[PDB]
DNA sequence: GTTGTAT
DNA sequence: GATCATACAAC
DNA sequence: GATCATACAAC
DNA sequence: GTTGTAT
């Protein structure tokens, strides 16, 4: 456990210093942040709101990437570093949970956060530190989220595991890629409307 | 270059403009009504939820739905200004007795704001319903809204001493009001005690009402201030935190986080030793943990340097009879009691007039059902409903209404079991009209009905005392 | 740690999450419906406004109120997103035919943002009322709202081709639509034409529907793309600001702009010109003054002596947004799926949705007319046999027995019997029958007519055409955008 | 006649829908509250001699504000920047960009407050302007008003009714501000209680 | 600085 | 959505 | 209230 | 960069 008095504007940090039990919850907006922050067990569970839609790095200029304030917050939280400074052995959290809303928009933010993690935090995903919350989010009380998704004794997590990197690399490039035509085809192909 | 220009002295405009914003901010924004102890916003949110049908029994509605209405109808201001007020009426730390039941993020004790009106839905609180009881029985005066295309109440029935129970605050113009919360039960006790022995005194009133009872609990050191406060309407009191070093309860309007941040600052500036650690192990089911330091010395310093111990200055200012007045405990009780009497009477008169009206039309129907053969013969012979009414009135000596009531009679109500069904109702009304007539005639009953209907509230909504008074 | 943990494949979840958001946006946000040419939020605002009762006849209602019920009953998104979408369809420059009437600062062409909701009030536009006509006669299917405690319409009646007339745009996922506004009267003439002559060709149609008719006006350069868009749904068009050269009072040229292209901000172009004039990227400009008044556009670019206005003009047309291209991408939702439709296909779509709405109404009107006359037949018999009727009633203890007798004595249905039991004594006057008779007689005619319309498809189309001519006759404009080669 | 010609740097506030003319003897500067009204004014203002300068929120009370706070306020800053007059030891009334400063606040009580905060600023840090008879006050018959509505009623000099802010006794003026705006509350409390008809 | 209705 | 200044009284 | 970055396609 | 629905 920490001792405080030490020294992101947001990100409600926990009270322990054991990146083996501690957890970071990346929720979207301070609407879901308060609910999550007001019943998280501030001992091994910290929250960090991702304001707005995360930048799609699979189509962004590595200059605009190093510019985004949101991606700097998430990296600043983790404490891993970036690119040549990637130090998985220094991650402040052994569990990064993606707790986006249960709407489509949240589903979108899921893909963005995943592309960001897979591209510029692969070592994290390769080590299995990335999970995905499984809600049944601002329209939810404190005890409601705690007794449903945030409590370890209960709840249900989804460990992100990559199988065929090639397939993974291909997918992102297809969906989050620059080429649009390929993406459309995918829509036309794997999509049932009526 | 203007055509019709006029001259306006500076001092003249300044005095005019200022008074205009002063009065408006005082008697219509920042100061509560001594009666229902509400300020225009809260009163509009309540009457809003009411008309919207977000009653405690009905399901919740999205705040955007509520704010949208309260704004487009009564309160001509910003969503934030409203939704923000609505959010305080739903926080246990803010109101001693909440006036709203919302779902979703409605803020935290740590200063955390509420969520977006697109995520949170809410509805009246059960106890809040008492603020509106019999609102639709002419118990309150109504007025046109800013748009002049809607009507709103100047005050709510307030079947419980809201002002004293929940408190008031605060900042106006050239004056500010600060009233602390009290226990629902204790207050009611005071109300009754006054209705019993008007010759009561400050000391006596304090027998059933120790003092404030903040929704956070904590402790109030000293009692001398409470007295002078209840006697003059102005006074000061100290509020300390419940500790055992762990802190269990913080003072009124005090933030745990802020205290935490400030405690950290005092730790890194030769302002206190011992400070080994300062954590906040507060859960969703309770509240803040903090050698050779004695602690009692460092603990005594924290309360005298930080915010763990604060002073609450009584300044009971409300709006009585259109003017802001510094009222005392008695002045507030008498003011509430008088408002209560007006409502029971007003309501009683309302039922009275309805029953009597109902009986009048009931007497006719009977007369008609008795002579259905002639009544129908009269109608059948009648060419126009206008003539049909004149005849019935001339034959059976009936009034325009009674006659109209007869003409609007469904055939299915011309059966046998019907007559006796109207008689049974009619008979019951005479007893009602006769009972209500006695209540309006006997000031004693109205008073008793008040006492009774209060104890019913104290029995359904009263809490245990949270704030422990010390000396 | 946890207890019950599952394992998700990155590629697996990715494709799932994306496919969800992908379709979500396509069929439920970005692209509109080919029939009413509306998108969820626009349709929810219109219907919502209909329920709030803010019709052309009734007075305006605070904006916050409108968005308040629309967000609380239909559109499960941010307040801003609704109010924004509402304001837009109230701007003469954003909507070729506005669907909303506002009161107060609803923004300006110069990019000005409308005032806060706490200031502006709005209501339906007289024409928007056509988008809802017979909404309550079961001409449109409804469905549960997001909360499953409110019922909303999948599509609207739309008694005028709102897709072509007001256009669309447009950004979704994997796709994006772009349709230009047209002239009301013209669009209608096109719809009517395709109805009377199915063998019509794009050329034949373009004879009455020349092309785009944007709200601001301006000029179109090259019709080649216009025919390409109508025949394939994809095409390129060149748009140019209507201009004119004037001679200042001193005797030098003065370039005057009166009608910028569609979706072109005057001020944005004013700032663009200054950045180019102060950058030596364009010389010859004496000054750039905006003399636009609350009664017209006047953007003046005065040229210096010894300088060809024309030379500067073309330079502006080539460098500023004073001349731009319009990417015809006529993509709309049809049969649940997004499709790139031609002009004919979009018309055929409207005519059909038009036939359906009419029939349903006719049916709805019939079923009601008949249901009534049935009750009228009962009331008559009852008013003919009032004595015996009243006898049966009074001699009955329970209504169940009273009704049962009336039905059995006069051979009446449960509906008819109840009707007789609910008759007011006032209905038992002399003049009352002759009234109920007239009504009944009138119903037999209506039911006859309505029975015919549903028997003759020739009458349904004729009813449509006739009703279009009326919409046209009442809301049609004069063409604003001049097409030229 | 003399007028602007774009291309100019100006370096004026981001807001401020400055006019076209450059004659500080015809042009007008309208100090509106919020862009809700500013937008109505900005569009439909005869953009030739009428400039719109939106003031956001409640202007700082100079009577209770430290000079160090006055020099930090961007709201008052933009104003002095719009006039081009100067501050304190530089205030040149002979260098003002406008000879007509029209205060146009909302027709609500809150509007009457901003109106109060302004005049104190104009009388405490722009006295020369008021002593020159430039400060005027719109007399409407604002966010809930259309373009043609604003102009036809208060912005058009051919039908608008304006009022010239004139000062009688500077002694009585210094006192009224010291009471109504001064850090003193008791006096202000007594004033309200004495000159207020509920 | 902080409290709460306001621009 | 989050965040920015400010009036107004009173510790 | 005003503003701040972002997804998404096409140009 | 700009367009228009969304976070
Ligand atoms: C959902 C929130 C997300 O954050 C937003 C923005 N940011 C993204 C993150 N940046 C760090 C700071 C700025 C933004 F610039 C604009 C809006 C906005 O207009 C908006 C709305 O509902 O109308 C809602 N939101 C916005
Ligand atoms: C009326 C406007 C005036 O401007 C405002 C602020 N500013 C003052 C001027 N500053 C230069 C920039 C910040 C502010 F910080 C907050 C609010 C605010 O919360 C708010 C509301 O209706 O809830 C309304 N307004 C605010
Ligand atoms: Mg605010
Ligand atoms: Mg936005």
């Amino acid at each position: 456990m920490k001792s405080g008095l030490e020294i992101p504007g947001k990100l409600a940090d926990c009270s322990s210093n054991n990146p083996a039990e501690t957890e970071l919850f990346i929720v979207e907006g301070d609407s879901a942040g308060g609910s999550a922050k007001s019943g998280r067990n501030r001992e091994f569970q910290a929250i960090l709101p991702i304001r707005g839609k995360i930048l799609n790095v699979e189509k962004a200029s590595m200059d605009k990437i190093l510019a985004n304030e949101e991606i700097r917050s998430l990296f600043t939280a983790m404490g891993t570093g970036f690119g040549a400074e990637f130090d998985v052995s220094k991650a402040r959290y052994q569990k990064l949970v993606l707790m986006t809303d249960a709407d489509v928009d949240g589903a979108h933010i899921r893909t963005l956060l995943l592309t960001l993690i897979y591209r510029y935090m692969k070592p994290i995903l390769e080590a299995g530190y990335v999970y995905i919350a499984q809600p049944p989010l601002g329209e939810m009380d404190d005890h409601q989220l705690w007794e449903t998704t945030m409590d370890p004794e209960h709840r249900l997590m989804a460990r992100v595991s990559v199988d065929d990197a090639a397939e993974a690399d291909k997918i992102f490039d297809m969906l989050m890629g620059d080429r649009v035509e390929p993406r459309r085809e995918f829509i036309e192909e794997n999509a049932v409307y009526s | 270059q203007d055509k019709n220009l006029v001259n306006v002295n500076l001092t003249k405009e300044m005095k005019a403009s200022f008074i205009d914003y002063a009065m408006s901010v005082i008697v219509a924004r920042a100061l509560p009504d001594v009666r229902d102890g509400l300020k225009p916003v809260h009163r509009r949110i309540l009457y809003g939820m009411n008309e919207l049908g977000v009653t405690p029994d009905k399901p919740h509605k999205k705040s955007a739905r509520i704010t949208g209405d309260v704004m487009g109808k009564y309160h001509p201001h910003g969503d934030s200004s409203i939704y923000e007020a609505m959010v305080r009426m739903a926080q246990w730390w803010s109101y001693r007795y909440m006036l709203v039941d919302g779902h979703g993020n409605f803020g935290s004790m740590d200063g955390d704001s509420a969520a977006a009106q697109r995520y949170t839905e809410a509805r009246m609180s059960k106890i809040a319903l008492e603020m509106l009881r019999d609102i639709n029985k002419n118990t309150v005066d109504f007025v046109d809204n800013y748009d002049a295309n809607e009507r709103e109440p100047l005050v709510l029935p307030a079947r419980f001493p809201n002002l004293l129970v929940n408190g008031a605050t605060g900042i106006a113009v050239g004056m500010a009001t600060n009233i602390p919360p009290h226990n629902l039960g204790e207050t009611i006790d005071a109300v009754k005690l006054v209705m019993d022995n008007p010759e009561v005194t400050t000391k006596d009133l304090m027998e059933v009402l120790p003092g404030p009872d903040f929704p956070t609990g904590a402790l109030v050191m000293g009692k001398s201030g409470i007295h002078k406060a209840y006697e003059t309407g102005k006074g000061s009191i100290v509020l300390r935190s419940r500790t055992e070093i762990v802190v269990t309860e913080f003072p009124y309007m005090v933030n745990k986080t802020k205290v935490h941040e400030h405690i950290v600052r005092l730790v890194q500036e030769k302002r206190i030793e011992g400070i080994t650690a300062v954590r906040d192990e507060s859960n969703r089911e309770g509240v803040f943990v903090i050698r050779d330091a004695s602690a009692n010395v460092i603990l005594n310093n924290l309360f005298k340097m930080t915010q763990m111990q604060t002073n609450f200055g009584f300044n009971m200012l409300a709006i009585q009879n259109g003017i802001p007045k510094i009222l005392s405990l008695r002045q507030i009780l008498d003011a509430y009691i008088e408002h209560q009497k007006e409502v029971v009477v007003r309501r009683t008169r309302f039922d009275k007039e309805k029953a009597e009206a109902r009986a009048h039309i009931l007497e006719g129907l009977l007369i008609a059902l008795d002579h259905i053969d002639e009544v129908i013969r009269i109608i059948r012979a009648s060419e126009t409903d206008a003539e049909a009414q004149a005849e019935l009135m001339s034959k059976f000596k009936l009034s325009e209404r009674q006659s109209q009531a007869i003409l609007d009679m469904r055939l299915r109500r011309l059966t046998g079991l019907e007559r006796d069904k109207i008689q049974s109702e009619y008979d019951d009304l005479l007893a009602l009209i006769a009972d209500l007539a006695d209540i309006l005639a006997k000031p004693e009953r109205v008073s008793q009905i008040i006492k009774d209907e209060l104890d019913e509230v104290k029995r359904k909504f009263s809490d245990k005392r949270r704030t422990e008074l010390m000396v």
